[PDB]
């Protein structure tokens, strides 16, 4: 589905990784996990020598990011399989919720 | 019945009013210290349960139960030596019933430590003295190396096989430090900040170690409700409410003092009898704040029949605090001096938590507004809803105690507050 | 009153201070109360000794020596003498006038009182008087509620000895500028109820219920 | 203005879930079982409009 | 245009929420604390030929900085001037402010 | 709703709302014909193709989701049969 | 009848660690059981329940605070909003995180912390990744009732790291705790008390420490952001890529 | 500056630096000052307050305008 799928031949041997985008450690809150996106890699965005602004020469650029996002890693696997992407899927690294308890801090340091 | 008398035989802080020696040769004489031996080797479970059939409630703003609060100390010691911290800090406005047992009869307040540290299977009593009060924990230096010298504190109690010693700690000037969770923490040598409830004092206090915080009134009420009658402590108060508790009539009344008096004891008649009467006749009275400064008021139509019991305070939709009624005349600028114990409660809040660090300033600069007039009809709601944001959902209670003073005035002198922002309107134009 | 630290050559982490002799023994005493560990519990009583000690109030040297003798980062000491009021961070002069301000004492003139301490002074509220002896700071509840009107000094000119935190209630506009006035004059004026015809708290005409000679009751 | 509680008033997320819930054949052909007949009022009502002449009538040609 | 705050200093603070709200993605703001230690755009480069002239720079912005001029009148003979440059062509509303303050002091009732 | 009831089971397949449009997701092979029903038929006269939306689900398996809207002139209601097809 | 209820996976999948399968306790959030090890927090029993509650200064790696009450879920029976960072979920409890109290109680904390809170929003470095902000947009109340003077606080100096603009900073205790636990460098400090209170150092005193870069992250407030990042982009233009460090071995 | 010296290359009309260090600080009365704009509230910038109690003039970070105690 990656020939009749209209995208050019040299966009069809790019590899992609397959990941899901940690939490902003900025800010504490998971609204925006679990939605795993194809990265194409897109590293190539020279400056336009005019003005001070950026310009990308693949066309692959924005959409890994933006409107491109799955819901799962075998969903976004088959996505990027079918269109025969190279995917290396980066597993994304999840939390432990160690119990933790307000008593602790007044813990007694014995003598 | 009728409660109100109660006869000089029945005060239990006698030299209230330091006209005798509050040290030993002096304090001996008052029954102080009498046969503590046999109180000690009479048992913890004895004591507990004494203590809860007297029906001792919290002298302090909780109002809890004491005794049955004593029994929360574990049983068989894990290594954690439980202690006793005495809460003899107040800082609440109004309250000076502790600052007359430091001082004036401290030898009492000591004995009551030895006394409920036995009580709770203590092993060391912090009597956290208010900071200000340092003639009084002078005193109290005083009468505690007494009781050291005389055997009584320390490695033997009172000639016992309790080892139990009073170190006297004493914060600087934090009404927050005196909160029972936050007395642990400006003990344990940080900020006077509380902590969360889920890890009771009982379970996790000072130090980590068990322990509970009672206030030096019920502490020092324990010694002679048990060499007294437990029997005859409840027989004072009313049925649920019962005790001798240790007043502060406090402003705007001809002849302003601290004096003990049953429980029960009817608002007016106390103020007519002791204090003397509202400045100008009872016709005079405009407010009562019945308890500290962490109640609601009494507008002078529920104020004639109101008792000066936990119960009957409660159910006036007002608290019995420490007891320190504040009183207020015809004269005075009520919703200015709601105003000012706003700004008390926004001064003296350790802004460990968002609702009341800020709400508290948020309700001062309402009350300084209301109090000029400078609001609208509307505010009146929002200084409701305000205070009820503030109120569940602080730390401790001082949250509480901030949105209460407020909430009161508001329930009853709505019609003063509506007056002063209609005159503020007709004022402008 | 900042809540930080601005540096002068009176107050600076630079400066040497160290517990004087009359005060080690005091510090020693005061850590054995406390448990071996633990002894940051002490900090409240080490900083008002040094308070004491360097007459009237705590600069960051003091506070820094509080710290190495308890044995804490030199923050947690800075947190506690920030967060307490009694700790004052900036001079206070030789006596430092605490005049209550709550509901208390406000409903019973003690607005009155501090506005004639301060215009008899001549100061803002809490500056120190050009004569370095005095200063006017307010507080909250005291505790001296039924002594309706009260007015705390904090004699700061000995230091650790003459350092005598004086509870003068009941006071009027006149009682508080002769108060002032005898204090600076260098004696001490006698300290509680400064209205006669009423003992320590008591209902001002005599008390009506402690009369009876004390006495151990039925037990 | 001075009563700013919102959850009462929120629009955006003050709606009753969605409640997906599946049919299987047992609940289809019970209610199949169940419709006994359509009668009249269990059917679509008619939007009916016809057309009708009017010049200038409504108002007078002044609105 | 970009206003200025009556005491010289561009108002433009460099938060970005014209460069987001903008549709068609006109404007590219790039910032660098100044030596005065206040933030202020090293690049504010609005793309006239890439803008749709919906006034949403205007309204996003928080201290009024960017404004649209009743101009109007500004056909380039080439595309690159059309372009108009990081906070220097921009900064031409100053001879536009008699006017720009006039509208915003009438329509900031609005 | 009346349009659920004499439809065939079968033809709605998949789903069906109730509320922002009512929708009949059905299936790719049961579409034409459930097209030919809602139409030609007297309680159910749409006889007006409003719209056909594709809406591409990259996440799901059958990608597109080919929304055709369908007003009813006569009965004053809008329809929306859905399919679901992917790329091929 | 048949319903198909959403999975109701952990808040970000996170790992759950019993200790051992058999203290598992279960508490009901929403009316949804979930089977949590013993100890952990109601904000945790949620977390395990995908139930994200809005917290302020509740940090997984940090101590447990009540420096603020942005949390308060209704548990069931218990007369005021418990906060959920440090109630340690009890077998049984009935947690409530979407009832009118804890959504009330909710907007009444966000508009406590955005009433001293100054309007710096545009000017803050942190001003699209802002816990602030997307709780107020969020969970706190669409309109703010306080028209007074906020207070301000000084920008402490803390080093030519960590710009501090102590003012936006909502007191919450997350980096004097950071400072002192992790960082484990104990300099910043919550000095004051009241409306007052001021996070920092005492005396000037630059962090010292590494590792106290972090204190931005740590901070769900713009007060503590990078000085080299002083203001040179936004929270949206930044694209991201996870990669890895070769600075030091740890990687 | 150096900073101004990356959108402006005139370098003839004053820097927008050099114009608001060369205004003075504005004395006011208490320990926070508002600064709401040039004048009117709604055609300034949000309102800043800004704390005074360092004896150096705090700027208001949105207009470069400074204020100083003036006890
Ligand atoms: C708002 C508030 C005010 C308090 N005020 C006092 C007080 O004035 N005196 C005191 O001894 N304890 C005070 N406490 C601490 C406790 O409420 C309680 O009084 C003390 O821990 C035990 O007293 P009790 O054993 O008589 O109940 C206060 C606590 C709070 C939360
Ligand atoms: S903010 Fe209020 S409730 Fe919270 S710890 Fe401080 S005084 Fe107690
Ligand atoms: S009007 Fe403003 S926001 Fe809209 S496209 Fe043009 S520059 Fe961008
Ligand atoms: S023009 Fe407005 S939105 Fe754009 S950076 Fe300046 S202040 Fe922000
Ligand atoms: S932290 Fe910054 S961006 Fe977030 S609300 Fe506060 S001022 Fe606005
Ligand atoms: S500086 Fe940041 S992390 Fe520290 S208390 Fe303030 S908001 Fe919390
Ligand atoms: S009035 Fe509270 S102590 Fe003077
Ligand atoms: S973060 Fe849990 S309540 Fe503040
Ligand atoms: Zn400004």
């Amino acid at each position: 589905i990656g020939k009749v799928s209209g995208i050019p031949e040299e966009h069809l041997s790019r590899k992609v990784i397959i990941y899901s985008p940690a939490r902003t450690a900025t800010q504490s809150g998971s609204g925006k996990l679990g939605k795993w996106k194809i990265n194409f890699v897109s590293t190539l965005k020279w400056e336009n020598p005019l003005m001070g602004w950026t310009s990308t020469g693949d066309p692959y650029a924005n959409v890994g990011d933006s409107a491109l996002a799955f819901d799962s890693e075998e969903a976004a696997k088959s996505f990027a399989e079918r269109h025969g992407w190279d995917y290396k899927v980066k597993k994304p690294n999840t939390p432990l919720l160690k119990v933790k308890s307000y008593s602790d801090n007044f813990k007694w340091k014995g003598n | 019945t009728h409660f109100g008398g109660l006869k000089d035989e029945d005060r239990i802080f006698t030299n209230l009013y330091g006209l005798h020696d509050p040290f030993l040769k002096g304090a001996m004489k008052r029954g102080d210290w009498h046969r503590t031996k046999d109180l000690v080797l009479k048992g913890t479970d004895w004591i507990v349960n004494e203590m809860k059939k007297s029906g001792l409630r919290g002298r302090g703003g909780a109002g809890f139960p004491s005794g049955l609060k004593w029994s929360f100390m574990p049983k068989v010691s894990d290594g954690r030596p439980s202690y006793l911290v005495v809460n003899a800090d107040e800082s609440e406005p109004g309250t000076c019933k502790d600052r007359e047992i430091m001082r004036h009869d401290p030898h009492k307040l000591l004995e009551g430590c030895l006394i409920a540290g036995v009580g709770m299977r203590a092993s060391a009593a912090y009597i956290y003295i208010r900071g200000e009060y340092v003639n009084e924990r002078l005193n109290l230096e005083k009468a505690r190396r007494e009781a050291y010298a005389a055997g009584l504190l320390g490695k033997n109690a009172c000639g016992s096989g309790y080892d139990f010693e009073v170190y006297i700690h004493f914060g600087a000037g934090a009404y927050i430090c005196g909160e029972e969770t936050a007395l642990l923490e400006s003990l344990e040598g940080k900020q006077g900040k509380p902590r969360l409830k889920p890890p009771f004092p009982a379970n996790a206090g000072l130090y980590g170690c068990p322990t509970t915080v009672t206030n030096v009134e019920t502490v020092a009420v324990s010694p002679t409700i048990l060499r007294r009658g437990p029997e005859w402590f409840s027989s004072f108060g009313r049925k649920n409410n019962a005790g001798t508790k240790l007043f502060c009539i406090s402003g705007h009344v001809n002849k302003p003092c601290t004096v003990e008096e049953e429980m029960s004891i009817p608002l007016k008649e106390l103020i007519e009898r002791h204090c003397g009467g509202v400045r100008g006749g009872w016709d005079n009275l405009l407010a009562i704040i019945p308890g500290g400064s962490s109640v609601p008021l009494i507008p002078k139509n529920i104020c004639e029949d109101v008792l000066m019991d936990f119960d009957a305070l409660k159910a006036v939709q007002s608290g019995l605090g420490t007891a320190a009624v504040i009183v207020m005349d015809k004269s005075t600028d009520v919703v200015d001096a709601i105003a000012r114990l706003s700004y008390f409660y926004k001064h003296e809040s350790c802004g460990q938590c968002t609702p009341c660090r800020e709400g508290t300033g948020w309700l001062w600069m309402i009350m300084e507004r209301m109090k000029v007039g400078n609001a609208k009809l509307e505010e009146i709601d929002m200084l409701q809803e305000v205070t009820k944001q503030i109120e569940g959902h602080t730390i401790c209670a001082l949250g509480d105690a901030a949105a209460w003073p407020v909430q009161g005035l508001i329930r009853h002198f709505r019609p003063e507050l509506e007056r002063r922002i209609r005159e503020r309107a007709e004022r402008e134009l | 009153a900042l809540n930080y630290h601005l540096d002068s050559p009176d107050n600076k982490p630079d400066l040497p201070w160290e517990f004087s002799e009359a005060n080690q023994s005091k510090v020693k005493e005061i850590l054995s109360y406390y448990p071996s560990n633990y002894k940051q519990s002490a900090v409240i009583p080490l900083l008002d000794l040094a308070q004491q000690q360097n007459g009237g109030w705590l600069p960051v040297s003091a506070m820094n020596a509080v710290a190495k003798v308890i044995e804490v980062a030199p923050i947690r000491v800075y947190e506690v003498a920030t967060f307490y009021s009694m700790f004052n961070r900036a001079k206070v002069g030789k006596y430092h006038l605490l005049v209550c301000g709550t509901t208390p004492c406000m409903i019973r003139g003690s607005r009155d009182i501090e506005s004639a301490l301060l215009d008899h002074l001549g100061v803002k509220r809490g500056e120190v008087t050009k004569d370095g002896l005095f200063s006017v700071g307010e507080m909250e509840c005291m505790g001296c509620c039924v002594n309706a009107p009260m007015i705390t000094v904090a004699d700061y000119s000995n230091g650790s000895e003459g350092y005598t935190y004086n509870y003068f209630e009941d006071v009027t506009p006149e009682k508080v500028v002769e108060i002032v006035e005898k204090l600076r004059k260098g004696e001490k004026p006698p300290h509680g109820t400064q209205n006669p015809k009423r003992i320590k708290c008591g209902p001002e005409g005599g008390n009506k219920t402690l009369l009876g000679e004390p006495k151990p009751p039925q037990f | 203005v001075y009563n700013i509680v919102y959850h009462g008033r929120d629009q955006r997320r003050n709606r009753p879930p969605i409640r997906r819930y599946v049919l299987t054949k047992d609940n289809v052909v019970q209610m199949m079982n169940e419709k006994k007949s359509f009668d009249v009022s269990d059917f679509p009502k008619v939007y009916l409009t016809t057309v009708e002449e009017d010049l200038d009538t409504r108002g007078g040609g002044y609105e | 245009a970009l206003r200025r705050y009556p005491t010289g200093e561009e108002r433009c603070i460099a938060c970005k929420l014209c460069e987001a709200v903008c549709p068609a993605q006109a404007i590219t703001i790039e910032a660098e604390e100044r030596e005065d230690g206040s933030r202020r755009t090293t690049r504010y480069d609005i793309d006239m030929t890439k803008c749709i002239y919906c006034g949403f720079c205007q309204e996003a912005c928080p201290v009024d900085a960017i404004v649209e001029g009743p101009n109007f009148e500004f056909a380039t003979e080439t595309h690159e001037e059309l372009l108009y440059d990081k906070e220097k062509l921009l900064e031409n509303g100053d001879r536009w402010e008699t006017e720009i303050a006039e509208n915003l002091r009438s329509e900031s009732l609005y | 709703k009346y349009s659920w009831e004499t439809l065939p089971k079968k033809w709605v397949k998949k789903m069906e709302r109730s509320e922002h449009g009512n929708r009949f997701d059905t299936n790719t092979d049961y579409l034409f014909q459930l097209l030919c029903f809602l139409k030609l038929h007297t309680y159910t006269r749409v006889q007006v193709l409003i719209d056909i939306c594709g809406v591409d689900y990259p996440s799901r398996k059958r990608r597109f989701e080919v929304v055709y809207n369908l007003l009813s002139t006569r009965y004053n209601s809008r329809i929306r049969v859905q399919t679901s097809a992917d790329e091929v | 009848p048949t319903q198909i209820l959403p999975p109701r996976n952990p808040v970000g999948g996170a790992r759950v660690h019993f200790s051992n399968p058999e203290d598992a306790i279960e508490v009901f959030v929403d009316g949804y059981a979930v089977k949590v090890p013993k100890g952990f927090t109601v904000l945790q029993a949620c977390e395990v329940a995908g139930v994200d509650i809005p917290r302020f200064c509740y940090h997984s790696r940090l101590s447990i605070a009540g420096n603020c009450r942005m949390c308060l879920v209704e548990v069931e029976k218990s007369p005021k909003p418990v906060a959920s960072c440090a109630m340690p979920a009890l077998p049984g409890m009935k947690i409530k995180t979407d009832t009118p109290i804890a959504k009330k109680a909710r907007e009444g904390v966000m508009e406590f912390l955005l009433m001293n809170h100054p309007l710096d929003c545009p000017i803050c470095d942190q001003g699209g990744e802002c816990d602030l902000q997307d709780q107020s947009m969020a969970f706190g109340s669409d309109r703010g009732r306080f028209t007074e003077m906020k207070r301000s606080v000084v920008d402490k100096n803390l080093g030519p790291l960590v710009k501090t603009v102590m003012t936006r900073c909502i007191q919450c205790t997350r980096c004097v705790r950071f400072a002192s636990e992790v960082a484990g460098v104990q300099d910043l400090g919550i000095l004051g008390r009241g409306s007052g209170e001021e996070i920092g150092t005492y005396v000037e005193k630059l962090m010292t420490s590494e590792l106290s870069g972090n204190v931005i992250d740590i901070c769900p407030v713009g007060a503590l952001t990078s000085k080299p990042f002083a203001f040179k982009a936004r929270n949206w233009e930044l694209k991201a890529t996870e990669t890895i460090d070769v600075s030091d071995a740890v990687g | 500056g150096n900073h101004t010296a990356k959108w402006m290359q005139d370098r003839s009309k004053k820097s927008p630096m050099e114009l608001i260090s060369e205004v003075p600080p504005i004395k006011v009365d208490g320990r926070i000052v508002a600064c709401e704009g040039d004048t009117n509230p709604a055609l300034g910038h949000p309102i800043e307050f800004i704390c005074l109690d360092l004896n150096e003039p705090a700027i208001c970070k949105y207009c470069g305008l400074r204020y100083v105690q003036d006890h």
